[PDB]
């Protein structure tokens, strides 16, 4: 989707807010910590999302005005809500009512429950991770060193193909192997893995600029075609 | 709110806070989450992980030529052997800064960052200014961090559009003769492993 | 500039808010009326802006979060402020202080003044308009029917070349004549007029889509090259 | 406001209001504007202009074949002769809807609209949803206005990237036999002159 999230190459967002590492506080509000717990806790159990693909599309679907103002963990809250409702884990009406309760009475008590089995399960997920690497029977269409065409495609659903790289020539830098295909997986349409490549693009090609800059982007096979 | 213009009106951050609590409450009531599962995650990301892990890998590379060689040849095997592996760190690559090549890592589409090796990303890393600009004018972005590279130095920006993650291996600075591996590790900054800074002489 | 204003081809902005014409109120707040008076009154006298080029860049330069939330006449206020300060008509410090006065005391009295000569001058501007059509000594580079290449250019200042049309093939539909060149004029760098063309682009070319849709865009000569 | 995140926080609409008043006050104090100059503009755009002018042009085209021919051959000369000329209406073109061609006008980059002929644009015309979508999925946008064109009808979207303006000339509907030019003019909707609606039979 050609959304507000896809910012690469945009002008006008201003200076980067530099801060020294030691002063770069992770969390300033408890709800931000909670957002992390919600995301990892749900994902570890496959609730609403099993990999990050579905997670990302829920963020991408935010109203632009929300995306730009919610703050970062606001994205995480938005996508957990989106995905839990979308998959039928939570009912939208119930979620909205409960939201209203905490809006009007922020000090409403949170129910307590200990589940050490669930802790172990979550811990296992944090340490084991979840690799999207798969094997497929096909061979790679492209080879290291090949000049390829990064296609002009405009999926309305999820994609990992940034707009700034579309309709451009690039050079294959590496064949990673086959990875779960985001444009399908984010919409629960199957892993349908495809070869993933790293592709180098020159500044002259991306922007028409004259400096010694390049961008290395990872692109799925179906994003590209031979020249 | 004029119903022609609902899109002018953002949710306040109090909404997200309330929404978070509502999700937490409903999921615990339904048996999907527990208090201790949520806390376990918070402990991991706020306290257990951090850039010190990457710093140790950098210092080892500086002090042990054979290790640096193995790391650059097959980073994913080497990093997994060290235990720097996990969620968002399943496939970690390492790219070396050299005198004429400077590496910078970004996730233009979101925030992708190798938590198991580096901990949580910088505030600015996740925000639009860095994300938008670094792929197009990296020299201008780097200058805002105090890094003013000569035109003759090539910049390679690594946009994390897949689950493959990258760490930058920065060069050992002058003035470090005789330092131990542990002492060199204390020199390695988070920013240097993203590519937005060189390491200063001590 | 590749800014938030350049929305053509973006996904996620949602449904169009249909309203019956008779119910589609022009103004709901007096400051919105005032914004119109400020813009036209200043422009009529060449204060801050002489044509719409400088006007547009001031809007394009807004913080994205402001652009999306200010409401439409908010853009107009932003660009009048920008341009009057940029050209030295108003001092930023004085403007900010006076803003603060009206923030804390909204009912602060507005000074009254009648200037019938100025009224006539403004009226003349509303009726006479200001055509950007010029004559130049050069001939057009392109001809009706010619297949051209819409270049992949990425000016960081003002342009009228929407991103969705860049790096595409199109067909010349009309040669309008030479018009004041926005990419220069918006930055007060001279009219430097260039031939303006209307160019037809097919849906297949813009989006890879299969319906009988096309877009006719007006492009200055320097945005294009022969094939 | 956390100084890492000033960009999360929009100006409230009270800011724009105050800013407007501040500009007004300073410009009048400095002799650049007057109360009556500002009011003259407001009167013009809120009251003097409107879509009725375009409606008259459409009705005339429907009732006078020679006029319609001249209009389509040289709209800028013809419209100027009628007095429909002025700021943002210096160069106005007219495109005819036909049975197999449907025209839709947009300013993707802002809001450009022929004030002297049509008055101020619709609320939605200036907003991102219409602007973003109509160049890419015009059929979907039109359906939200109640216009569901067959696949076989070609759509031409006219993106106003220059100061050239376009008005759509919609087709005369059924059921209008014997109507006077003035009566037909009352049928012509603003939306029909943008291309987002056909005209209904009376
Ligand atoms: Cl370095
Ligand atoms: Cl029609
Ligand atoms: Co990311
Ligand atoms: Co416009």
């Amino acid at each position: 989707m050609n959304g507000i999230h896809d910012v690469g190459g945009m002008d006008g967002f201003g200076k980067v807010m530099y801060v020294k590492e030691e002063e770069d506080i992770y969390f300033t509000h408890d709800w931000e910590r909670l957002a992390f717990g919600l995301v990892a806790g749900c994902k570890a159990q496959g609730l609403g999302m099993k990999a990050f693909d579905e997670f990302r599309i829920g963020i991408e679907l935010m109203r632009p005005v929300d995306y730009l103002t919610s703050s970062y963990y606001g994205h995480w809250i938005a996508t957990v809500a989106y995905n839990l409702v979308d998959t039928g884990v939570l009912d939208e009406k119930e979620l909205d009512e409960r939201t209203e309760v905490f809006l009007k009475k922020p000090d409403t008590k949170i129910p307590r429950r200990e589940d050490p089995a669930l802790v172990k399960l979550v811990e296992k997920a944090l340490y084991d991770g979840l690799s999207p690497l798969r094997e497929i029977s096909a061979s790679p269409r492209f080879k290291v060193g090949e000049r390829i065409k990064a296609k002009n495609i405009h999926p309305t659903g999820h994609t990992r193909f940034p707009r700034y790289a579309r309709d451009k020539y690039g050079v294959i830098d590496e064949v990673y192997g086959a990875h779960v295909f985001p444009d399908d997986a984010a919409h629960r349409k199957g892993e349908n893995p495809q070869y993933l490549y790293r592709v180098r693009f020159e500044a002259e090609e991306l922007w028409g600029y004259k400096q010694k800059d390049s961008v290395y982007i990872d692109l799925w096979e179906s994003y590209m075609e031979p020249v | 709110i004029d119903p022609r213009f609902p899109h002018h009106h953002p949710r306040p951050q109090s909404f997200w806070e309330a929404r978070a609590k509502a999700l937490e409450s409903l999921l615990i009531e339904k048996g999907h989450l527990s208090s201790d599962a949520i806390e376990r995650v918070i402990k991991h990301y706020e306290h257990e992980l951090g850039p010190m892990n990457g710093a140790k890998v950098v210092a080892k590379a500086w002090t042990d030529p054979a290790f640096k060689q193995r790391l650059l040849e097959d980073s994913e095997t080497v990093l997994r052997e060290l235990g720097y592996y996990g969620l968002q760190g399943e496939h970690i690559r390492v790219v070396e800064n050299t005198d004429t090549v400077h590496n910078v890592v970004v996730c233009t589409l979101c925030s992708c960052y190798p938590w198991p090796l580096l901990g949580l990303p910088p505030s600015w890393y996740k925000e639009p200014a860095y994300r938008a600009r670094v792929v197009k004018e990296p020299r201008q972005v780097l200058k805002e961090f105090g890094l003013d590279l000569p035109d003759s130095v090539e910049i390679r920006v690594w946009d994390r559009s897949s689950e493959i993650r990258f760490m930058v291996l920065p060069q050992r600075p002058e003035g470090t003769e005789g330092m131990t591996e542990e002492e060199l590790a204390k020199l390695v900054t988070r920013d240097s492993m993203i590519g937005v800074a060189k390491i200063e002489p001590p």
